[PDB]
RNA sequence: GAACAAUAGUAAGCACAAUCAUAGCACAUAAAAACGUUAGGUCAAGGUGUAGCUUAUGGGUUGGAAAGAAAUGGGCUACA
RNA sequence: AUGACCCACCAAUCACA
C-alpha cells in the first residue's frame, strides 16, 4: 500500500509520463522549432496534445515519501519537514544538526 | 566499472551524418535535422542505438507525411 | 565466524558446532524465503550488478514443448522424469544427449527404477556408449 | 503503509490518553477506566499463523542428532495451536 | 515549550539512556549521530535513498528482534557495504540470536543488493545514565 | 540459562601485537579492546560512562586497525607493487620538455549500493602552446580559432570534455580535438587572404 | 564584425561539434531538448517513491512466518477482535444500507 | 609460540608496457567530523611515507550548509528551526609518482576510508604527444 | 519551616547557572529555559481511542470553482 | 460603569505455580 489514494495516483502519473517522454520529446522538438513549417507543427500540436493527459510532467508531484504530505518537502530527502525533523532530531539524518550561529 | 556502454568509441557518438544520408540535402529539414544530430551529438545518457532510433522515427515520420510536406509550399523528400 | 561478544561466543565444541548450524539454518531460512517469492528482491539499486544476489528460479520455462521442459526440469529428478514421460507420450524422439543427461540425472539423484530407467535408455535410443 | 506504522509503546500512549488536561483538573470522572494490555505476552520467536517450524526458533537444531529441515505444520495441527492461544 | 525527542522529567524514578538524555539541541556537541553515510556531505548524492533505507533497517530490526533491542541502532555505511551495529538485551538462547544474525544479513543483503554485516554487542540490562 | 563469560581483556597478554586482533575494519566490541576508556558526558558527582554497553563509542569510527605499527607491516607488504619514478624527470621544467600534455581526470567515491558518478566523464586536456610546432600564422589561427580555451598570459590551452558516457570516450574525443586544431590551424583558405 | 570573422566561427562550429548554420534564439530550443535528459526520465523523477506495496507485502508475509514481528498491526488486530466482540463489526458487503 | 610456516605467495607479473605517470596527485576528503580527518590525514601521510610518495597536506575552508524549517506542526510562522551541514575538508597533495603505486595507494588508502568521509581523486598525468601531431602538417 | 555576631531545617534530581556554537580570547548573538497555566493550536503531517459510513460518508474520469456593495490587517511604490 | 449559568479529585495494579 501506498500511504494514500493519491500517493497511488502520482505514482501511476509517473509510470505514465515516465513511457511517454521519448513521443513527447520528439514531437515537442518539432513543435518548439521555428525552421519547420507551420503546416507540420499544427498536426505535431494535434499530436502531442492527442497523448495520454496523465502522461505530461507538470501534472507530477513531488510528495512526502514515507507521509504523503503535498508541500512543506525537502526535496533532498524528499520528506515532509515534519517527517524530516522527526527524524534529524533523534540523531538518524547523518551530518544533521540544529544550526548555532 | 560495470558499464562499457556497447564498446562504442566517440566517433560512433559525436558525427551522426552517416544516418542523415537519406534526407533533402538542401532543405529546412536539413537545418532541422542537422539541430536533432548536434543535439544528439552532446547528449551523455544515451546510447548509440537510442540516438539511431531517434533520427529513424523522424526519418519514419517525414516519410509518413509527404503530403502535407509538399502542400508546404516546398517540395521535400 | 562467530559473534565476538562474551555471550554469544562458543564455550564448548558442541556450542560451536550447535551455534554455527544454527547460523546456517537461519541463511537457508532466509534463502527459502527469498525463492518462494521471488517478485520481492527483484527491483536492482547496485550499478555494478551482483547476479549473486538475485533470487533464483527453479521452476521450467516452458511446459507443452519437449525439448525445452526435458533439460529444464533435469537441471532442477521426479519432474525430470514426468518431463520425459511427457515426451515419450507424445511420440518426440529423445536423442544421445538427452537421456544421457536423464542418466546423469538417475546417477546424481538416484533398485528396479535403475533398471526400468537403462532399459529405457537403451531401448528407445542406441545411445552412445561413452555416456 | 510499511513506513505509516509506529512502536506499542507510542500507540498505547496515544490511545490512553493519561497526560491529557483531562486529568489534571479531574475534568472526567473515576468510573471511566481503561487499561494498557502487552501484545507479545503470549507470542514466542518464529511463531505466525502460516504455520512454520524454523529450526532455531519453533524447533530444537537437531533430531535424533541430525539437521531438521525447514518444515511447515498440518491444517488441524494449526488449527490447535490457535485454540491454545 | 520544545517537545522535540524529549524525555520529560518523571517523579525522579525513571530509568535514562545517554541516547534518551539529551535533546536535539545537544546533537554534534554531545551525542553523535546513529547514521554514517556521505550522502549528507555538500557535492554528494542520494541522501533520500540512504534516508528509506535507514528507516526500514529501524523498523526490521525492530520487528525481528522483539523486546531484546537495548539502544537504536547505528548504521554504518562503507563502500557500498553496511554494518548494522546493535546493542542487544540477553533474552534470547544464543542459538535463536545466530538464526536471526545470519537470516537477517542474508534476507537485507538480497533485498538491498549489497553485502549486509551485523554486529550483536550484547548487555545484561539497558544501560542507565540518568535518574534511577 | 545464563552464560557470563568473562572478557578477552583477561586471556590478553601485555605485548600481545595489536594489529593481530584488528586486522580489518571493525565496529569497537568492548570485550575485545585492552584499554579502559570513558567516554560520554559525565555527571555532577559522576564520571563518563565506561566502555562496556557504551553507544556513543559504538557511533565513533575507529582507526583501531591502523594502528601505527599495522601501517608499517602493511606498507612493507605494499613495497613490491609499487614501481620506481624516474630519475632525470625530478624538476617540472624536464617534465615540460618531455611530455607537453596533461590530462586531467576526477574518480569518485561515495559510500552506497550504486559505483555510478555522472561527474566521472570529463577529462580535461592542458597543452602548452611553446610545445607546439606551430608556425607563426598557424599559431595565431590557433588562437582565434580555440579562443577562450587558451590563456593568453600562461599561455596554456584547455579543452574539457563531457558529451560522451566514457572518460575514455571523452579522452579520445580530447586528444582528437587537439589534432584536428593543430592540423586545421596550418591550412590557409581563401577567405584568410580577406 | 568582419567575414573572416564570421568564417572563423563557422570553422570553430563545425569543428568542435556544436551548430554550424546560423539559428533562431527559438530553434536552439530543439538543440537544448536533445542534448539533455528529459524531465520525466531523470532517476529523481520516476524512481522518486520506493515501492511501497513491495515492503508492506514482504514484512506482511514475514510476519505472517513468524519472523518479523509488527506490534501496530498487532494492536489493530486487538482492537478489531474487541470491537467485533463488543457487538460492532464491519458489515459484509451489501449488507449495511438497506436492511 | 605457534607458527605457521611459509604463509606468503603474493602474485605480480610485469607487462612490457610504459608504466603511466602522473605529474601530480590531489585526494580531496570530505567529511562531517573534523577529528576523523585528522586521523586519516595522520594515516595517510604516514602511509604515503612508508612508500617514499613525498606529499603535501592542506585544509580547504569549510562549507556550512543552513536552511529553516517551521517549528509548529500547523500554524505559527513567527517559530523556526534551523538545520546546519557542515562539510570539512582535507587535501593530500602527492607529486611525482608513477600508475603501480598511484593504483597501490589509493587501493589501501580507499579500502581504509571511514564511513561518514567521502573522497574525490584528480589526477593529473603525463602524455608526450599525440602521434598525428607529432611532426607531420597534414 | 529564614534570621550568618544565625532562632529548624538537611536534601539527591530537573530547570536557571556553567560549558558548547558563531573556527583564537572577551563581549554580543544564537541556542537553551523545568513544573505547571490558557480543556490554547492542530483528528487535513502521520498515527491513533470512542462513535460513525460500506453498490457508499468509499474508488475513478471530464469540466467548473465565479465576484466586489462594503469594512479592514500586513506590505510595495510613492508624494519629489 | 459592566462581564447567564455550569467546571473539578471518592477506582485499582503487575509477576509466578
Ligand atoms: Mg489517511
Ligand atoms: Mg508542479
Ligand atoms: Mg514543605
Ligand atoms: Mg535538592
Ligand atoms: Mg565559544
Ligand atoms: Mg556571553
Ligand atoms: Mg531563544
Ligand atoms: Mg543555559
Ligand atoms: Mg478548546
Ligand atoms: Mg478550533
Ligand atoms: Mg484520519
Ligand atoms: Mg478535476
Ligand atoms: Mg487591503
Ligand atoms: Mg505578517
Ligand atoms: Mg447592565
Ligand atoms: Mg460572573
Amino acid at each position: 500500500y501506498y500511504v494514500d489514494w493519491k500517493m497511488l495516483r502520482d505514482v501511476k502519473r509517473r509510470k505514465m509520463a515516465y513511457e511517454y517522454a521519448d513521443e513527447r520529446l520528439r514531437i515537442n522538438s518539432l513543435r518548439k522549432n521555428t525552421i519547420l513549417p507551420k503546416d507540420l507543427q499544427e498536426v505535431a500540436d494535434e499530436e502531442i496534445a492527442s497523448l495520454p493527459r496523465d502522461s505530461c510532467p507538470v501534472r507530477i508531484r513531488n510528495r512526502c515519501v514515507m507521509t504523503s504530505r503535498p508541500r512543506g518537502v525537502k526535496r533532498r530527502w524528499r520528506l515532509s519537514r515534519i517527517v524530516f525533523r522527526h527524524l534529524a532530531d533523534h540523531g538518524q539524518l547523518s551530518g544533521v544538526q540544529r544550526a548555532m550561529w | 566499472a560495470g558499464f562499457d556502454d556497447d564498446g562504442s568509441e566517440f566517433h560512433e557518438h559525436i558525427f551522426l551524418d552517416k544516418y542523415l544520408q537519406d534526407f533533402p540535402k538542401q532543405g529546412p529539414i536539413r537545418h532541422f535535422m542537422e539541430l536533432v544530430t548536434c543535439g544528439l551529438s552532446k547528449n551523455p545518457y544515451l546510447s548509440v542505438k537510442q540516438k539511431v532510433e531517434h533520427i529513424e522515427w523522424f526519418r519514419n515520420y517525414f516519410n509518413e507525411k509527404r503530403v502535407i510536406l509538399k502542400e508546404s509550399g516546398i517540395q521535400l523528400n | 565466524v562467530f559473534q565476538d561478544d562474551p555471550y554469544l561466543i562458543p564455550t564448548s565444541s558442541v556450542e560451536s558446532h550447535s551455534f554455527l548450524l544454527a547460523k546456517k539454518s537461519g541463511e537457508n531460512a532466509a534463502k527459502f524465503i527469498i525463492n518462494s517469492y521471488p517478485k520481492y528482491f527483484q527491483k536492482d539499486i547496485a550499478e555494478p550488478h551482483i547476479p549473486c544476489l538475485m533470487p533464483e528460479y527453479f521452476e521450467p520455462q516452458i511446459e507443452d514443448v519437449s525439448e525445452a521442459a526435458l533439460q529444464e526440469r533435469i537441471k532442477l529428478q521426479e519432474p525430470s522424469a514426468n518431463y520425459n514421460f511427457q515426451q515419450r507420450e507424445q511420440s518426440e524422439e529423445l536423442e544421445e544427449a538427452t537421456e544421457a543427461d536423464n542418466e546423469k540425472s538417475k546417477t546424481k539423484a538416484g533398485t528396479w527404477r535403475t533398471k526400468n530407467n537403462a532399459e529405457r535408455i537403451f531401448a528407445l535410443m542406441p545411445e552412445k556408449n561413452a555416456h | 503503509s510499511f513506513f505509516t506504522k509506529l512502536t506499542a509503546d507510542e500507540l498505547w500512549k496515544g490511545a490512553l490518553a493519561e497526560s491529557g488536561a483531562g486529568a489534571r483538573k479531574g475534568r472526567g470522572k473515576r468510573t471511566k477506566k481503561k487499561r494498557r494490555k502487552d501484545l507479545n505476552r503470549g507470542q514466542i520467536i518464529g511463531e505466525g499463523r502460516h504455520g512454520f517450524l524454523w529450526p532455531g526458533l519453533n524447533i530444537p537444531l537437531m533430531r535424533n542428532g541430525a539437521v531438521q529441515t525447514i518444515a511447515q505444520r498440518s491444517k488441524e495441527d494449526q488449527e490447535k495451536v490457535e485454540a491454545d492461544m | 515549550k520544545n517537545r522535540a525527542a524529549r524525555v520529560r522529567v518523571s517523579k525522579g524514578d525513571k530509568p535514562v539512556t545517554y541516547e534518551e538524555a539529551h535533546a536535539p539541541h545537544y546533537i554534534a556537541h554531545r551525542k553523535g549521530w546513529l547514521s554514517l553515510h556521505t550522502g549528507n556531505l555538500d557535492g554528494e548524492d542520494h541522501a533520500a535513498e540512504r534516508t528509506v533505507e535507514d528507516v526500514f533497517l529501524r523498523k526490521f530490526m525492530l520487528g525481528t528482534f522483539p523486546g531484546c533491542l537495548a539502544d537504536q541502532l547505528v548504521l554504518k555505511r562503507r563502500a557500498n557495504q553496511l554494518e548494522i551495529c546493535a546493542l542487544v538485551l540477553r533474552q534470547l538462547p544464543p542459538h535463536k540470536f545466530y538464526f536471526l544474525v545470519g537470516y537477517s544479513e542474508t534476507l537485507l543483503s538480497h533485498f538491498y543488493k549489497c553485502p549486509v554485516h551485523l554486529h550483536l554487542q550484547t548487555v545484561p540490562s539497558k544501560v542507565v545514565y540518568k535518574y534511577i | 540459562r545464563r552464560k557470563a563469560l568473562p572478557p578477552r581483556t583477561e586471556k590478553m597478554a601485555v605485548d600481545q601485537d595489536w594489529p593481530s586482533v584488528y586486522p580489518v575494519a571493525a565496529p569497537f566490541k568492548p570485550s575485545a579492546v585492552p584499554l579502559p576508556v570513558r567516554m560520554g558526558y559525565p555527571v555532577k558527582r559522576g564520571v563518563p560512562m565506561a566502555k562496556e554497553g557504551n553507544l556513543e563509542l559504538l557511533k565513533i569510527p575507529n582507526f583501531l586497525h591502523l594502528t601505527p605499527v599495522a601501517i608499517k607491516r602493511h606498507c612493507e607488504a605494499l613495497k613490491d607493487f609499487c614501481t620506481e619514478w624516474p630519475a632525470a624527470l625530478d624538476s617540472d621544467e624536464k617534465c615540460e620538455k618531455h611530455f607537453p600534455i596533461e590530462i586531467d581526470t576526477a574518480d569518485y567515491v561515495s559510500a552506497g549500493p550504486s559505483i555510478r558518478n555522472p561527474k566521472a566523464r570529463v577529462v580535461t586536456l592542458r597543452v602548452k602552446l611553446s610545445s607546439l610546432n606551430l608556425d607563426d600564422h598557424a599559431k595565431k589561427k590557433l588562437i582565434k580559432l580555440v579562443g577562450d580555451r587558451y590563456c593568453k598570459s600562461t599561455d596554456v590551452l584547455t579543452i574539457k570534455t563531457d558529451r560522451c558516457p566514457l572518460k575514455r570516450q571523452n579522452y579520445d574525443y580530447a586528444v582528437y580535438l587537439l589534432t584536428v586544431l593543430y592540423h586545421e590551424s596550418w591550412k590557409t583558405e581563401e577567405w584568410e587572404k580577406k | 564584425l568582419s567575414e573572416y570573422a564570421v568564417r572563423m566561427s563557422r570553422l570553430s562550429a563545425r569543428l568542435f561539434g556544436e551548430v554550424a548554420r546560423p539559428t533562431d534564439s527559438k530553434s536552439m530550443k530543439v538543440v537544448k531538448l536533445f542534448s539533455e535528459q528529459p524531465l520525466a526520465k531523470r532517476k529523481e523523477t520516476y524512481d522518486w517513491y520506493p515501492n511501497h506495496n513491495t515492503y508492506f507485502a514482504l514484512m506482511g508475509t514475514l510476519r505472517f512466518l513468524g519472523l518479523y514481528r509488527d506490534e501496530h498491526q498487532d494492536f489493530r488486530d486487538e482492537q478489531l477482535r474487541l470491537k467485533k466482540l463488543r457487538g460492532k463489526g464491519k458489515p459484509r458487503k451489501g449488507e449495511g444500507k438497506r436492511a | 609460540v605457534d607458527v605457521p610456516k611459509d604463509m606468503t605467495k603474493p602474485e605480480i607479473t610485469i607487462s612490457d608496457e610504459p608504466d603511466t605517470l602522473y605529474k601530480r596527485l590531489s585526494v580531496l576528503v570530505k567529511g562531517h567530523d573534523k577529528a576523523v580527518l585528522d586521523s586519516y590525514e595522520y594515516f595517510a601521510v604516514l602511509a604515503a611515507k612508508e612508500l617514499g610518495i613525498s606529499i603535501k597536506v592542506h585544509e580547504p575552508p569549510r562549507k556550512i550548509e543552513r536552511f529553516t524549517l517551521l517549528k509548529s506542526v500547523h500554524i505559527f510562522k513567527k517559530h523556526r528551526v534551523q538545520y546546519e551541514m557542515r562539510t570539512l575538508y582535507r587535501c593530500l597533495e602527492l607529486e611525482h609518482l608513477t600508475g603501480s603505486t598511484a593504483d597501490v595507494y589509493l587501493e589501501y588508502i580507499q579500502r581504509n576510508l571511514p564511513e561518514g568521509v567521502a573522497m574525490e581523486v584528480t589526477k593529473t598525468k603525463l602524455e608526450q604527444l599525440p602521434e598525428h601531431i607529432r611532426k607531420p602538417i597534414w
